[PDB]
């Protein structure tokens, strides 16, 4: 609504224009900072040309070619100053007008009432502006995205809004339309951030520990992907949501894949509408998508273990980095190494995420060493990503006696790499953020255990219609499994759910045990394995003291790596093997 | 607080 002085003992630094909802000013003035009124979001900036935008993209009336410079002097007053701009070659026009420092950002007017540039300081003072722009202010316009038997993908991107303006917008619209709305976060921490963004709506958070909750007053349910699925498995009460919204819909975690399959089935039913939010839709394969601010891509050899020299660019870099590693174990290596150098590093994995992410948001740090979990929603105030584009993938060895092993380090998918790189280049920075990476990604992940683990979840979810639910379209071509064969009747089914819910066991594992007719309470299968099935912890053969009072070596019948592939999961499987769980 | 605003004028002829 007009023209403001950028005030910062501390006085006026520059001038900005607020037009059509967006705030415009020179780059040198804010130097990248935020402004206050509450806060003002720095969204866009052409750095070299010297200018920044707040709350969206630039707005223009025309260009030059007879003009006034409404100069807002510091400790002075607005005075309309009219002049003809020079025709200097460089094609940039400019005025011969010298106003004192702090004036930078003043509106230049072609004789109507529409701004055709900004006064740039500074031999002569340019009419600073670029090509036609731009995107759109922090208000959202939507369809038509609520009709039954419809599915929509929003590939949201860190501008205005995102988790900021888009989600509350559709929720406001949904409530206005009396739709029982469900929202799905990948992680508690992302759901928590949803709550602040929604503060003021009837939004109830829903624990996994509760199998269903119902009020019959207009409410909006907020849960983790896995909460949904486990409720779909254990609750008898199909709640008939008509709008389902999935934030970060690219999560290939089986509870996610499952959720997506069920949801897609409700849509085809005619029963639901669905919205899937993600920058990398399942089936997408660009590892270099567009981004809100410029990213410098840098292809360079990166340490996979400790190092002592020739990697100066690492330690020399004067800011916060994100480093994706293929594993907790690899991460210790790198952290251990970084710490030699006197670097504040925070480590993240699935298990530790909920208690260790907030440390990144709330304290002075130098490095994050993260597994791929940070591909789901993770938000960082960092400048550089270091991404060796590697990972471990669980595979069911079909080659004789079945087992799950952590294969790799193998290279990541294009999508996974897009997401890792997608940590960076959200906020305008003085230097373009840096994506430092190594190797090409690989797209064939069809032997990934998660696909069949999903079908295991999926075809054990029962619908009143009697339809077996199935994988979301683009994800169907990832198994040759036939719909329904993993279905498990009787209380083999109930066991299969319990082991997952209370036993904390992976899907595949949970499956093999239930379908053998083993009762949850029974734990002998943890000890009746073949010699080559012996678990080891830090290089010693694991022994555990039973609830009936015996020492036996940890040797399960069916071997699934994910129980023994990081102390925290292994601490757990030990408690299960006891009978504490 | 680090920087704020103050409405000075409006866009005119
Ligand atoms: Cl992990």
């Amino acid at each position: 609504e007009g023209v403001y002085r950028i005030m910062q003992g501390k006085t006026q630094v520059g001038v900005g224009i607020h037009m059509e909802g967006v705030f415009h000013t020179m780059w040198h003035v804010t130097r990248g900072s935020v402004i206050c009124h509450g806060r003002l979001e720095p969204s866009w900036a052409d750095v070299r040309n010297d200018m920044i935008s707040y709350g969206g993209g630039w707005r223009l009336g025309d260009k030059w070619d007879d003009v006034q410079v409404l100069a807002i002097e510091p400790g002075k007053n607005p005075k309309h100053v009219q002049t003809k701009p020079g025709l200097f070659k460089t094609e940039i026009g400019a005025v011969t007008l010298d106003f004192k420092p702090g004036t930078s950002g003043s509106p230049i007017i072609n004789k109507k009432g529409k701004v055709i540039g900004l006064y740039g300081n500074g031999y002569v003072s340019a009419i600073t502006q670029a090509e036609r722009i731009g995107e759109g202010p922090d208000y959202e316009v939507d369809e038509d995205i609520f009709r039954k038997k419809r599915l929509t993908i929003m590939d949201l991107h860190p501008g205005a809004g995102k988790t900021k303006r888009i989600l509350p917008s559709i929720v406001r619209e949904a409530l206005k339309r009396r739709l029982r709305t469900l929202i799905l976060a990948p992680t508690r921490v992302v759901a928590a951030e949803m709550e602040e963004a929604l503060r003021g709506l009837p939004i109830r958070y829903q624990t996994p520990a509760v199998k269903s909750d119902h009020t019959g007053r207009e409410i909006v349910d907020l849960m983790c992907h896995a909460t949904f699925t486990t409720r779909l498995l254990s609750s008898t009460r199909v709640p008939n949501y008509n709008l389902i919204v999935m934030d970060e819909a690219h999560f290939t975690d089986p509870c996610s894949v499952a959720a997506r399959g069920y949801i897609s089935t409700r849509v085809e039913m005619g029963e639901a509408a669905a919205i899937f939010m993600t920058a990398t839709p399942p089936g997408s394969t660009d590892p270099f998508p567009q981004s809100n601010s410029p990213i410098e891509d840098i292809e360079r050899e990166i340490p996979e273990r400790s190092w002592n020299t020739g990697f100066d660019w690492i330690t020399d870099y004067q800011g916060k980095t994100v480093w994706f590693v293929p594993s907790i174990k690899a991460g210790n290596d790198i952290a251990n190494c970084l710490r030699k150098s006197g670097k504040r590093v925070i480590q993240l994995s699935r298990k530790t995420f909920d208690t260790e992410y907030p440390k990144t948001k709330l304290t002075d740090w130098d490095f994050v060493v993260t597994t791929d979990i940070s591909e789901m929603g993770a938000n960082f105030r960092a400048g550089r990503v270091i991404d060796p584009r590697r990972c471990l993938k669980p595979v069911i060895l079909t080659d004789g006696p079945e087992r799950v092993i952590l294969a790799g380090p193998i290279p990541v998918t294009p999508a996974s790499a897009a997401q890792r790189r997608g940590r960076i280049g959200r906020n305008p920075a003085q230097e373009d953020d840096q994506y430092v990476f190594s190797g090409d990604p690989l797209k064939n992940d069809e032997d990934h255990a998660h696909w069949t683990e999903a079908k295991m979840l999926l075809d054990n979810i029962y619908t009143p219609e009697g339809i077996i639910p199935t994988l979301f379209g683009p994800e169907r071509e990832k198994t040759q499994a036939i719909d329904g064969e993993f279905r498990l009747r009787g209380e083999q089914r109930k066991t299969f759910v319990e082991l997952m819910r209370r036993g904390d066991l992976p899907v595949w594992l949970s499956y093999k045990v239930a379908s053998a007719g083993i009762s949850y309470k029974d734990r002998e299968w943890c000890f009746t394995g073949e010699r080559n099935n012996q678990i080891l912890e830090e290089n010693m053969e694991v022994e555990i003291w039973t609830r009936e009072g015996e020492k036996k070596k940890l040797r399960p019948k069916w071997l699934d790596a994910r129980v023994y592939a990081d102390p925290m999961a292994l601490k757990d499987f030990k408690e299960f093997a006891s009978g504490r769980k | 607080a680090d920087l704020s605003l103050e409405k000075a004028a409006n866009v005119q002829w």
